[PDB]
Formats: structure tokens, C-alpha cells, sequence
RNA sequence: GAACUGGCGAUGCGGGAUGAACCGAACGUAGAGUUAAGGUGCCGGAAUACACGCUCAUCAGACACCACAAAAGGUGUUAGU
RNA sequence: UUUGCUCCACACAAUAUAGAUGGAUACGAAUAAGGCGUCCUUGUGGCGUCGCUGAACCAUAGCAGGCUAGCAACGGUGCACUUGGCGGAAAGGCCUUGGGUGCUUGCUGGCGAAUUGCAAUGUCAUUUUGCGUGGGGAUAAAUCAUUUGUAUACGACUUAGA
């Protein structure tokens, strides 16, 4: 046989790692880590989403599974160019994380008539699903 | 938000859980705490045994019967830590404390109900990895609790029955998820997806 | 339907107090759902009713109401200050209470 | 007198022609057009209670015909506008209530 | 507080025996202009025979960072008073600007030596322009090629007092 | 036992758990707002806030007056010369 | 002890409420790891996916929720039964078979609502007791007094007596 370990990988922080700003003035946009200050804080830049180039504590951002190629210390023109080339914005939008965010804000933006409409549609869908729950 | 909140005491810190729960009772929420033998106290087992022996020394000199009572069960240790944080000598404190019952294990009124956790009192979220902690059941059976093994046997039986429940629940939810996926991509499904559901 | 509630539930926590002196003229209300003063600013000026029961029928009912209103926010966690026509009887610490949506401004 | 003239319509949910206070309603975003309704007939003197004397005490225990055909005139003009967009008749017939987990400071009406 | 850097230029009051004094200049990290001018007069009373009544301040100007988005390594030379004596220290900090570097320096001295703002004297702060002149291991650790590391044990703070599932610390 | 000033005695109120003198502030009867000194896990009104570090004690430590600890040591650990 | 006691159904009174107002919605273990799905040689296995909070899920339209007509399905749900299990930690609950009956907003119609007058909790919950009905069910002991002495200041204790 062969040796087996559980690898247990998680989300390294390095240059080119895409992060989501959790709280602050941006608070929900994407950025790319440009360089690492120390153990607790990094220099990021989010030039497509309008995040200014700044040093930020690592507790204020969430690391995403997205990575792309950057040299360390890259200026914002190169950051925007490589971001557009790797095309990570729709790669983020294709994830179920961003779909969950969009679902949450859509449900927040519903009105009372739309809530009545989703109640009627959910009753119709529940009727056909519980009808399907009688043959298997 | 709930009539009764059932808290699984496993992996929780005693003081932080007690300060959450005492404020919940004083605000008027009914709390029942199950699995009190699996609470955690930060620090070495020898430190907390020495702390309990220092507490156990204290008694009224002329009559030990009217002194401080040193209760030995883990639930009563938790009750002591919580009665310290409720002003129990007033009518408001008594009315708060009668909204609480704490148990070792999960009794049959509550084994079929839903258990919650308190994330600001959980040991894995509060302590630094590397700090040493204790188990309240081990400390309590070291200082004189007699029923550590019967609770373990009852908990083993309850876990067997609960796994038998969960297998059927998982099979049913896989059937329901399959039917929901096959009944998706219809017109009502796309309208609900446009409207956010 | 099965629900007819047109109010928001809240809890009567305590009076306005220092460490050792309380003031029964101002009550403290925990509205459920709100956890910040910026969300609690929506509920300012709303009417509050404490609804309780009695054994003796007075004017066709055995249910008596005490009316008040939200005046300001309290603290950092969405507790509000409330004033009533007659102050709340202090045995209702932890009792449920109703925050209506009128006077409205939406 | 700073009051809002409202109607159900009476065929939909049984609410007649009435006046309400503006501080006791919620203005939802749902909008229908009421052009084609002649509401200038109604005023503050149109709703009179005919105040009761102190002698007339109800120990134990009707409607204006002018009011009932005024209601029948206006509601048939409203429901023609209601039939354009779907589910408005059902929406107006159903009642509003707060469910568990509804936060009115976050809800948009 | 959150520090700012000022240049403060002052001189002695002009007399008939000597007009145009020599216009001394110093760089001060301070919270505002008042504290900056107070620290300026403090260090000039330590250096030359002058005081505030006998002198004047001709200019104060805020010097903000030239490249606030370049990551630098700074070497800082510091005097501090301990409980028994006065010592000189050299600490080096990897950070993005001078004011933030001296803010973390003040926090570091207050944390590790219990030295207060009244006890710390900032001799100088200078950017180390070349690597391998870095002499401390805790900052030389972050200068390696393709630096990457994970963040184990994620703790997410909750808004509700009750959670309905056992949380995970995967990151 | 003296010197200068401020107090208590003669003085309640908020804080220091508690206390004549300490801190804050001196007082007609009420309403609203803002604060001082002190605090914001629970008792207990108010952030289980944010940020950088340090410490694990088989007698930890936790706030002026104030309710104690020294000389001498320790490849415990951290930062320096 | 002049028809008393208990249980069941509703009928009316009284009595209060530490505080209903859609639903307490059930794996276990780990956290420097897991959950779910799938496949196999069934393992400390391979592959895929998810988390980043319950901001969820279920439920939710009708006189505080009426009276009726039809369509489509053979589903969903309530009530009283009924068959079979399981549950002793404080089981007093969970699951299931069969038929009955009511509703169905899955879809389309017809009639009603006003006047509580511009708001007034605008009254709908459960806790205990009594008294009436009418329908079952069963026909005791203890204490004082007398006695005992394994007991005893007195009470108390231990005995006996149709």
C-alpha cells in the first residue's frame, strides 16, 4: 500500500490573493493583496471595485479561494491590468458565495407585493413537489 | 424569540456561559442546559482541583450544617456559578432562577428537541490553541460525584438512538432535495429565482 | 391567516438607574430584532402598550392597558428609553410589551 | 381636515369609502392610477356622525343609500384599473401581518 | 494618539547685539501643533540655552509621507528611562509610513518595557534602503522569496447570542 | 510638636464595595438635555468594542489615599547593550 | 355523620397569571478539521461540492378568515377513531396501518362585509376551584381513650384489644 495523510489545506495569504473586505468604508468589495507587512496586516488594492490602495489589518478582510498572478509591490495600473486579464470578477460572481450575497440583498430589496408573489409561487411549487412526493 | 432555549453545554466555558445565561433569565428567557458534565474550565486540572479544595475548606465553625454547601454534581457547580451572578436573595432573583433547569446528560423531555450553542462562550472560539483546560465531569467525579459512569452509559444509549434517527432523516432529506432539484428549472422556479427565492 | 400581529415584541428590562439609585419615570425596553442605535432610530416616537389582565371587570373587559412611547435610544445595543403615562409597576421586569408602528412615517 | 380618503374597494375586501389618518397608515410602493374617479364630491361635511344626546343610552342595542351608490360608482372604476396588472385583487383581498423574523426597520413596503 | 510628523523651526528673539539668530529646525512626532511646539521647546531646552519666553517659533509645517503606499523597513534609535536608569535601544519596524511606524514603536515600548510617552526619546528614524542591512530576525523573516503562510483557527464573531450549529474554524 | 493652604467639625449628593477628612461637586420644589470623578462579562445603568504587544502562577493578577513586602536569585519567556 | 367520594362530557360562576399572540425546527465527533453527494477493493479510501452564520428552513391569501359553483389531481392538512410497534434518565412521547369526515389559496368564478363613524389590547390564552346536570366506577382507615415496656422528662416510639 501507500502512505496516506489528510492534507488539510486552507487559503494561504500571499501576493495576488483576492480578498473580500468585511467591514469598513469599502465593506463588501474585492481587493488583491499587493504585499505583506507583517503577520497581522497586509497592503491591498482593489482598483476595479474602487478600493483605494491601503494597508489593512487581516481581521478586517476575508480571504477568498481566488488567486491570480502578481509580482510583489505592484502598482495599481499593473494590478488592474492583471485583474482584468485573469478576469477574476466574474470568476467571483460565478461562486455560490457571491450568489448567496446577491440572494441576501435581493430578499432585502423585495417589497410587500413581491413578498405576496413569492408566497403564491412557493405555494404552487410546494403543491407540485409534494405531488412528486407520492411516487417514490 | 423562543419559548424555551435548550443549550448543549458541551465545550462551553463555565463563567462565560453563566454570564450569558444569567442575563437571559433576567431578561425573561427560559433556559434549560443539558450535558452539564461536558463543560470546560480554563486552566490545569490540578489548579481547579486546588481551587475546589480551597472552596471545600470553608464551613461554619460552630455548626457545619449551616455553612456553605459544597455541591458536587457538575450541574450544581454550574448552578453555583450562575447564582453568583444572579441577585438571588430578592423576589426578582428567585423568579429568574425558577426559569432555569440544568441537567447532566440529555433527559427524555429534551432528547427529541433542538440543542443550541453560545458562540461567545465556546472553548474553541475563546481559548488560544495550546492553553490547557479541564472537563467539569472529571473534576466533579474527582471531588466526589458518584454518577459519572451511569451518565456515560445512558449517553451512549441515547447517542445510538439518535444516530438511528439521523440516518432516516438524512435519507428523507436527500429524497426531498432530489425532488426539489428535479422540480426546479420550471417557470415558477425561474420566477422565484428572479424574485430571490 | 394564522398570524395577526401588527406590532413588534419587546421586553421591559429595568428602570433608568445608576449603580444604586433607580428612576421609575423612565423605563428601558429591549425591542427584538434591533441591535444598534441606528436601527433603533426607526422606532423613536412609536407607541408602546403594556397589556395585562385582572380578575375584576371594569368597563366590559378584564384586560387593562398602560400606554407610553419611545423617546430615545439607550446604549450601543439597541435598547430604547420609554416613558409612560403611569410608570410601569417594576414587577414587569422581563415582561413582554408591544411596540406599535404608529405614529408612522414610512 | 388633513385626512386621507381611502376605499377598499368594497367588492374586494369589504372596506367602504372612508377617511383615515395619515399617521396610521404605511405607504407601500405598489401604485395604481386613480385617474377617472370623481372624488371632488366628498368632503368633511360628507361624513357627519349626527351626534347623540346624553339621554339616549343604549341599554342593549341603517346605512345611507347615497353612501352605498357612491361606493358602487367609485369601486367599479377602481377595479378596471386593478384588472391590468395581475394578482392585485388577491393582494388587496389578503391581510397584512408580521411573521416571525420580520424586522420593520429593514422591511421595504 | 494617531501621530503626525511636523517640522518646527524656531529661533531666539532678535536683539540689537545679535539680530538674525540661527533658526534651528526639528522633526517632531505629535498629535497636534500644541504638543509639537511643546516638544520642540522641550528638546531645545535640553540642547541650547533658550526657553519659550526668550525665543519664538517661526514655522510649523506638517510633513506627510512621500510614498504612503510603499512598504518600508525603518530603523529607529530610541532613548528610554527605565525604573533604574537610562538606556539606548535600536528597533526596526516593517511598516508603510513613518508616523505609523513610530505609533507601533510607542505601543511596542509601552508593551515590552512599560515605558511611557514621557520616558521615550526618539533619537532618529530612517528607512533602510537596502536589504541585508536588516539586523533583526523578526523583520528579516518577512523578506524571504515567495512569502506565504496560512491563518489557522478562524474565529468568526457572531451577532446573535445563540447559534444553531457547531461552528467551524476552517479558514 | 510646629509653618502655608485646603478641608472635616458645621455637610447632604455621585464615585472609592464598606469609611468624618480622598476624588468630583456643595443642596429651594420640579421637567428636559449634557457631563464631572468613576465605569461599560453578570450582579449593575453602559462596547463579551476596536488596535498593538506581554504573562500561564502545584500561594497568577486586577487601580491613587488603602488596607503591605525586601535583599538576593532563575538557559521560564520577551526585548535590548 | 341523612345521598357522601372519584373519573368522564358541557353548563354557569368565581379565581388568578414572573407575562402565548405563526413553529423549542432532535446525529455524533473534531476544530492545525469537517458536513453532504457519488464511486470502489468498505478504508485513517478516491472524486465532486458546501460553509464565510438562523439575513435560514417550514409555514403564511379567505367575516379573528364567511356562503356557494366549477376545473385539475388522487396529492396536502385538521378532527375523532383504528392496526402494529418503539420509548424507564424525569419513560407520559415518537412512528406507523386502514377507513371515515371536513377544508384546500394548485387553478377559475358568483354573493356578503360599511355605522367600531380619523386611533383607543378593543377582549379570541391557560391555571385552579365550586355548583348543576347525566354516564360510569368503589364501598375505608387514623387518632383519643384502654393496654404493653424492646421505649420514655412530657410529647414521641414499640405492642395488644370484636
Amino acid at each position: 500500500t501507500d502512505s496516506i495523510v489528510k492534507a488539510s489545506n486552507w487559503r494561504l495569504v500571499e501576493v495576488g490573493r483576492v480578498v473580500l473586505i468585511k467591514k469598513g468604508q469599502s465593506a463588501g468589495k474585492l481587493a488583491a493583496i499587493v504585499e505583506i507587512i507583517d503577520q497581522k496586516k497586509v497592503l491591498i488594492d482593489g482598483p476595479k471595485a474602487g478600493v483605494p490602495r491601503q494597508a489593512i489589518n487581516l481581521g478586517q478582510v476575508v480571504l477568498t479561494p481566488l488567486t491570480f498572478a502578481l509580482p510583489r509591490g505592484a502598482r495599481t495600473a499593473t494590478v488592474s491590468k492583471k485583474w482584468a486579464a485573469a478576469a477574476v470578477c466574474e470568476k467571483w460572481a460565478a461562486s455560490s458565495w457571491a450568489k448567496k450575497i446577491a440572494q441576501r440583498e435581493r430578499r432585502a430589496a423585495l417589497t410587500d407585493f413581491e413578498r405576496f408573489q413569492v408566497m403564491v409561487l412557493r405555494k404552487q411549487k410546494r403543491y407540485t413537489v409534494k405531488k412528486a412526493l407520492a411516487k417514490a | 424569540v423562543e419559548p424555551v432555549v435548550v443549550i448543549d453545554g458541551k465545550g462551553h466555558l463555565v463563567g462565560r456561559l453563566a454570564s450569558v445565561v444569567a442575563k437571559q433569565l433576567l431578561n425573561g428567557q427560559k433556559i434549560v442546559v443539558v450535558r452539564a458534565e461536558e463543560l470546560n474550565i480554563s486552566g490545569e486540572f490540578f489548579r481547579n482541583k486546588l481551587k475546589y479544595h480551597d472552596f471545600l475548606r470553608k464551613a461554619t465553625a460552630f455548626n457545619k450544617t449551616r455553612g456553605p454547601f459544597h455541591f458536587r454534581a457538575p450541574s450544581r457547580i454550574f448552578y453555583k456559578a450562575l447564582r453568583g451572578m444572579v441577585s438571588h436573595k430578592t423576589a426578582r432573583g428567585k423568579a429568574a432562577l425558577e426559569r432555569l433547569k440544568v441537567f447532566e446528560g440529555i433527559p427524555p423531555p429534551y432528547d427529541k428537541k433542538k440543542r443550541v450553542v453560545v458562540p461567545q462562550a465556546l472553548r474553541v472560539l475563546r481559548l488560544k490553541p495550546g492553553r490547557k483546560y479541564t472537563t467539569l465531569g472529571k473534576l466533579s467525579t474527582s471531588v466526589g460525584w458518584k454518577y459519572e459512569d451511569v451518565v456515560a452509559k445512558l449517553e451512549a444509549k441515547r447517542k445510538v438512538s439518535s444516530a438511528e434517527y439521523y440516518a432516516k432523516k438524512r435519507a428523507f432529506t436527500k429524497k426531498v432535495a432530489s425532488a426539489n432539484a428535479t422540480a426546479a428549472e420550471s417557470d415558477v422556479a425561474k420566477q422565484l429565482a428572479a424574485l430571490g427565492y | 391567516a394564522e398570524s395577526h400581529r401588527l406590532y413588534v415584541k419587546g421586553k421591559h428590562l429595568s428602570y433608568q438607574r445608576s449603580k444604586r439609585v433607580n428612576n421609575p419615570n423612565v423605563s428601558l425596553i429591549k425591542i427584538e430584532g434591533v441591535a444598534t442605535p441606528q436601527d433603533a432610530q426607526f422606532y423613536l416616537g412609536k407607541r408602546i402598550a403594556y397589556v395585562y389582565r385582572a380578575s375584576k371587570e371594569v368597563r366590559g373587559s378584564k384586560i387593562r392597558v398602560m400606554w407610553g412611547k419611545v423617546t430615545r435610544t439607550h446604549g450601543n445595543s439597541g435598547v430604547v428609553r420609554a416613558t409612560f403615562r403611569n410608570n410601569l409597576p417594576a414587577k414587569t421586569f422581563g415582561a413582554s410589551v408591544r411596540i406599535f408602528l404608529y405614529p408612522s412615517n414610512i | 381636515d388633513n385626512t386621507l380618503l381611502v376605499t377598499g374597494p368594497f367588492k374586494v375586501n369589504g372596506v367602504p369609502l372612508r377617511r383615515v389618518n395619515a399617521r396610521y397608515v404605511i405607504a407601500t410602493s405598489t401604485k395604481v392610477s386613480v385617474e377617472g374617479v370623481n372624488v371632488e364630491k366628498f368632503n368633511v361635511e360628507y361624513f357627519a356622525k349626527e351626534k347623540l344626546t346624553k339621554k339616549e343610552k343604549k341599554e342593549a342595542n341603517e346605512i345611507k343609500t347615497e353612501r352605498v351608490e357612491d361606493q358602487k360608482v367609485v369601486d367599479k372604476a377602481l377595479l378596471a384599473e386593478i384588472k391590468k396588472t395581475p394578482l392585485l385583487k388577491q393582494y388587496l383581498s389578503a391581510s397584512f401581518s408580521l411573521k416571525n423574523g420580520d424586522k420593520p426597520h429593514l422591511l421595504k413596503f | 494618539a494617531h501621530f503626525k510628523e511636523y517640522q518646527v523651526i524656531g529661533r531666539r528673539l532678535p536683539t540689537e547685539s545679535v539680530p538674525e539668530p540661527k533658526l534651528f529646525r526639528m522633526r517632531i512626532f505629535a498629535s497636534n501643533e500644541v504638543i509639537a511646539k511643546s516638544r520642540y521647546w522641550y528638546f531645545l531646552q535640553k540642547l541650547h540655552k533658550v526657553k519659550k519666553a526668550s525665543g519664538e517659533i517661526v514655522s510649523i509645517n506638517q510633513i506627510n509621507e512621500a510614498h504612503p503606499t510603499k512598504v518600508k523597513n525603518f530603523g529607529v534609535w530610541v532613548r528610554y528611562d527605565s525604573r533604574s536608569g537610562t538606556h539606548n535601544m535600536y528597533k526596526e519596524i516593517r511598516d508603510v509610513s513613518r508616523v505609523a511606524a513610530v505609533e507601533t514603536l510607542y505601543q511596542d515600548m509601552a508593551a515590552r518595557h512599560r515605558a511611557r510617552f514621557r520616558s521615550i526619546h526618539i533619537l532618529k528614524v530612517a528607512e533602510i534602503e537596502k536589504t541585508a542591512d536588516v539586523k533583526r530576525q523578526y523583520v528579516k523573516q518577512f523578506l524571504t522569496k515567495d512569502l506565504k503562510f496560512p491563518l489557522p483557527h478562524r474565529v468568526q464573531k457572531s451577532t446573535k447570542t445563540f447559534s444553531y450549529k457547531r461552528p467551524s474554524t476552517f479558514y
